[PDB]
């Protein structure tokens, strides 16, 4: 059985609307699944660049990714 | 989009992970789960660390999301943009500005110096290990030179700030988006060599224009802007650059109406701030100066600050000191350059003295007395550096530094007199009451207090000054006490005949001579000056005193919130403006009732022909302490032009001669300001009583323009 | 007009939404939401809204003050006000006196020594407001708004 609290600290993988895409350590999770992320990586195409702390709100997130072998690590 | 490399960049994203499972499904079920308060964090982790965090979608949050223009999106820097010369010179002008812009305007460095595609392009470079090949020798050769010179500059500007000297992000913006050139960038001699055989190609052109004299001007600003790292490297103060500086930049700013000046588009643009790694919000470029007159403006700032090295007493860098930052505040780069140049590298003071050398120096010139690694005296010459770097902080630094020195200051004379070391402890002593003084005056000037507090601080200052002068004063007959026994020596040397004891005496009194008057002499016409100034802050205070009473006799003003509220009370309001000086012994902080009952003394409760008359000796009081006032800036003045040899005075102003003039000036003209307004005052409300219909008033504290606002005058203003 | 003051209910979304909107018009450089998720989940008692009960749209906010308290130096509490944003429309009726007042009141009955909050020196408005309450201005911070200017540090004692 699983719970937020076991992601935590794991990187992720939350690409948005556009064809932008952000990994990032989980910070933080609330109830209307607001999302706050740190060391965040912005790659878009083929360009890359740091972005520190961000937060992403509920209509901006398309999908919420996680590494196999560290999802399983959690557990 | 339409380029190659973002079509195939977009399969190389995932790569990097061997295998990514969604889990977005599983997110959204354990989130409906969570209560509406809740939070899923971990629990060492502080949510206030999430208060400057970006927000994706959100355009002032978002620098993904700024708007770019075509040309600013195209811009490449190895395309030779037409005409050249023209577009060269306008690169290189605004790049000047930007400087201007970062250094004088206090705008963020990635809005300014960053803002240029090619000091990116440089820079980008240069972290590896021109870095454009247009194939034009304008673009490549001459802006090249130019680029490099403005980012040798910005790299100066970091050790000036690695220091600690000032504050970051309030005096001087360095964020330079992650740039560390390490030992790539090259070192001074190449950068200027660069900028003379750029300025020799300029030469060459047969063809003289407009554009080509102010690309000329703008290579030898860029030349002299890297040479003002010579006044640490080798403590230079030598001011020729500094002159060409002025020089040149007058030039320029009179060929400035006569030509129009058009970068190439997206030469400058926020296009930095969108691609390049970015942990803060988009910001607009500000609009930039017009002309070069920061550059003078610069230029004479850092030329003050060497005439430091030509001081020869303690007096003398005190009274610098005292006035270099005081009558306006000082260029960022000069005021980051005078501790470290006042300071230096080989742990001495103007590479003159140690520091407990300089700190004896100044104990030696207020107590006229010789000494005859001690920690206390360690320490107390620690805390007299730390007392003249806070004089080169901003203008609200400034005052928040004594809050520091005041329990430091107090704490150390308190030590020397438990060791009953009582010429350190009157040294001690006068520097912390001075700062006390001082301290609380500056609050006038950054306008913290309000108008109904106006009595509380002006008497203050006033029993704060009165204290100061009776130590001066005591402090004087010391040392008269020590100058009248040595002529007593002289008086007893005619009475005695030729004998072994008086060989004795004379050889006493010649020791004296030769060891102690001179000193003597010089602290006693220094007491002199100190004793003058002091009783005229005294009587300003004294003056602004009677200006609020004579207000709050007419029910115009009282001294506490005219709107009373239910949360709190006047006496833990009063206490709070005190609170920096409540743990001082000595003088002791007087009682909340003392400073009721001392108002009560001086408001006229009396009415009718009994209140004229009380009025009338209020304001014959301001109006002739006004001109004593006067007088006695007058005697100042004429001091400070005389010079310190003339028996009278000694002020220790040679090296700020001029700013010492101009503070005493503004210091007369808000003197006669405090007595035009008192009349002011009295013939509005004599009138005022008389009618029914009377006006409504409020007193506001009001700068003189040409005046010294430690001391505003208490305005009448309608309603 | 019929203004009511109540306090936040954390419970309720679109409220939250509701607040958010209004402190961010006001603002030049605005908040995420977490800045607002570290105001309000922590101390949600210290949030406040201003609803116009007789308005066509009666539950909306008009105006919200956010509150923060922590303890200062180790020795007493220091209540601190974030945000203070008052619509438009509803500007010129003390609106924003009341909110003001009442969350002051809340962080008294919370035993708060005092109350600290920045403001603008150039925001005659929000200085007439607060130091007509007793606060007094404790410090000046140098370009603290930026291009906007200084700021004064504002202290209201309370014990
Ligand atoms: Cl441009
Ligand atoms: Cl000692
Ligand atoms: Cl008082």
């Amino acid at each position: 059985i699983l719970k937020l609290s076991d992601f935590i600290g794991n990187t992720l993988i939350v690409s948005l609307t556009e064809d932008r895409i952000l990994v990032g350590s989980l910070v933080a999770v609330d109830a209307q699944m607001n999302l706050l992320l740190d060391h965040v990586e912005e790659r878009m195409g083929s360009s890359s660049r740091m972005m520190g702390l961000v937060s992403v709100p509920r209509r901006s997130v398309k999908t919420i990714m996680i590494d196999k072998p560290v999802l399983q690590e959690l557990t | 989009p339409m380029e190659v490399d973002s079509i195939l960049g977009s399969l190389s994203i995932t790569d990097d992970f061997d295998q990514l499972v969604d889990v977005t499904s599983l997110f959204d079920e354990l989130c409906s789960k969570l209560k509406p308060e809740a939070i899923v964090k971990d629990p060492r982790f502080d949510l206030f660390e999430g208060t400057h965090s970006l927000e994706v979608n959100n355009s002032k949050l978002d620098s993904s999301l700024i708007e770019l223009t075509a040309e600013e999106i195209e811009f490449d820097v190895n395309v030779a943009y037409d005409p050249p010369l023209a577009s060269v010179a306008a690169i290189a002008d605004r790049l000047l500005r930007c400087v201007i812009s970062w250094l004088n305007d206090y705008q963020t460095l990635p809005t300014t110096v960053l803002s240029c595609r090619y000091t990116e392009s440089l820079l980008s470079s240069l972290v590896k290990g021109s870095s454009w090949c247009t194939g034009n020798i304008l673009y490549d050769k001459v802006l090249g030179s130019c680029i490099l010179g403005v980012c040798y500059l910005t790299k100066f500007v970091q050790k000036l700030l690695s220091a600690g000297i000032v504050f970051e992000e309030e005096d001087l913006n360095f964020n330079n988006m992650g740039f560390n050139t390490f030992d790539n960038l090259p070192g001074q001699d190449v950068v200027i060599n660069s900028l003379t055989e750029s300025l020799q190609i300029l030469e060459a052109y047969s063809d003289d224009s407009l554009h080509l004299t102010m690309l000329k001007h703008i290579l030898k600003i860029i030349i002299c802007l890297v040479h003002l790292e010579d006044h640490l490297t080798d403590y230079s103060t030598k001011t020729s650059h500094l002159d060409e500086l002025i020089e040149n930049a007058n030039s320029v700013n009179g060929i400035f109406p006569q030509l129009q000046l058009s970068p190439p588009k997206g030469a400058f643009s926020t296009y930095i701030q969108k691609h390049r790694s970015n942990q803060f919000p988009p910001r607009k470029i500000t609009k930039l100066p017009t002309d070069y007159s920061g550059f003078i403006t610069l230029a004479n700032d850092v030329k003050t600050i060497l005439l430091v090295d030509k001081a020869e007493s303690a007096l003398e860098t005190y009274q610098f000191a005292k006035f270099f930052n005081k009558l306006e505040q000082r260029h960022v780069i000069a005021r980051i350059l005078f501790p470290l140049f006042f300071i230096r590298d080989d742990r001495t003071v103007l590479g003159k003295f140690s520091y407990t050398q300089f700190y004896l120096l100044h104990v030696k010139e207020f107590s006229a007395q010789t000494p005859s690694g001690n920690e206390l005296i360690q320490e107390s010459s620690n805390m007299l550096l730390e007392w003249y770097q806070n004089c080169s902080q901003n203008t609200c630094r400034y005052r928040q530094g004594f809050n520091r020195q005041l329990i430091l200051w107090d704490s150390l004379q308190a030590q020397f007199e438990s060791v009953n070391s009582q010429v350190y402890c009157s040294w001690t002593y006068f520097m912390k009451l001075s700062s006390m003084i001082e301290f609380s005056l500056k609050g006038f000037d950054l306008d913290i207090y309000k108008p109904f507090e106006a009595y509380s601080m002006f008497w203050y200052v006033y029993y704060l000054s009165h204290h100061l002068e009776t130590f001066l004063k005591d402090s004087q007959n010391d040392i008269e006490s020590n100058i009248n026994a040595i002529h007593s020596m002289n008086k007893k040397l005619k009475k005695l005949k030729a004998g072994e004891k008086k060989d004795q005496l004379r050889l006493k009194y010649r020791f004296a001579m030769d060891n102690e008057m001179e000193q003597l002499q010089a602290t006693k016409q220094f007491l002199n000056y100190l004793l003058k100034e002091i009783n005229i802050t005294k009587s300003l205070c004294l003056i602004e005193v009677f200006q609020f009473a004579i207000l709050k006799s007419f029910g115009l003003i009282d001294n506490k919130n005219s709107t009373p509220s239910k949360f709190s009370n006047e006496r833990l309001i009063h206490n709070l403006r005190f609170k920096p000086f409540n743990s001082i012994g000595v003088p002791e902080l007087p009682e909340y009732e003392v400073f009721q009952q001392t108002l009560k003394d001086f408001v006229i409760e009396e009415k009718g022909a009994a209140f004229d008359i009380k009025l009338e000796r209020a304001t014959n009081f301001i109006e002739t302490e006004v001109r004593n006032v006067v007088s006695s800036i007058d005697e100042i003045m004429q001091g400070i032009k005389g010079g310190d040899n003339n028996g009278v005075l000694v002020t220790g102003t040679r090296l700020v001669q001029e700013l010492s003039l101009e503070y005493y000036c503004k210091l007369k003209h808000t003197s006669k300001a405090l007595s035009v307004n008192s009349k002011v005052i009295v013939n509005t409300l004599k009138k005022n009583i008389k009618n029914k219909d009377s006006h409504e008033y409020k007193v506001e504290l009001v700068h003189t323009t040409e005046g010294w606002n430690y001391f505003p005058i208490q305005t009448l203003r309608i309603k | 007009m019929e203004i009511v003051y109540k306090p936040l209910d954390i419970r309720n979304e679109e409220q939250f939404a509701s607040i958010k909107k209004l402190i961010d018009a006001d603002l030049s450089e605005p908040y995420s939401i977490y800045v607002y998720r570290y105001f309000l989940n922590q101390w949600p008692e210290l949030t406040y809204i201003a609803v116009d009960n007789k308005s066509g749209t009666p539950n909306i906010p008009i105006g919200c003050i956010v509150c923060k308290m922590d303890p200062h130096r180790n020795v007493r509490l220091r209540g601190y006000i974030g945000m203070l944003a008052v619509e438009s429309t509803y500007r010129g009726h003390g609106i924003a006196k009341k909110l003001v007042e009442i969350a002051i009141d809340k962080m008294q009955r919370e035993h708060c020594d005092e109350i600290m909050l920045e403001t603008e020196v150039e925001n005659s408005a929000a200085l007439n407001l607060y130091e007509g309450m007793g606060f007094i201005r404790m410090k000046r911070m140098f370009r603290y708004y930026l291009n906007e200017g200084d700021a004064f540090k504002l202290i209201l004692p309370l014990t």
